[PDB]
């Protein structure tokens, strides 16, 4: 979650980047005190 | 159709949060607030 919310650098939206995300606990509650969201959608699942 | 009702048991519940957190509150919501500070019903009549 730190160098995915947390880079120093983002792309410009024409040369979008993607990367790959493998072997993880998906643990968010750690971006409770770290990131505050404008936005956050979920489609396909809900979010509880 | 709230001009022409009769309400049953009203009550009134007041908080003050942060700007970003307010999409949290409503029915089926994840983040700090919807899990550890003020939780709705997935089954609620009223008004946020
Ligand atoms: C949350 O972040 C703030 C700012 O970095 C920090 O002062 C506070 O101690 C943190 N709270 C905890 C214990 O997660
Ligand atoms: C993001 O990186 C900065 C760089 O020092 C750090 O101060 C901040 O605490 C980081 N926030 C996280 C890890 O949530």
């Amino acid at each position: 979650f730190g160098e995915v919310f947390n880079a120093t650098r983002f792309a410009s939206v024409y040369a979008w980047n993607r990367k790959r995300i493998s072997n993880c606990v998906a643990d968010y509650s750690v971006l409770y005190n770290s990131t505050s969201f404008s936005t956050f959608k979920c489609y396909g699942v809900s979010p509880t | 159709k709230l001009n022409d009702l009769c309400f049953t048991n009203v009550y009134a519940d007041s908080f003050v949060i942060r700007g970003d957190e307010v999409r949290q509150i409503a029915p089926g919501q994840t983040g700090k607030i919807a899990d550890y500070n003020y939780k709705l019903p997935d089954d609620f009549t009223g008004c946020v």
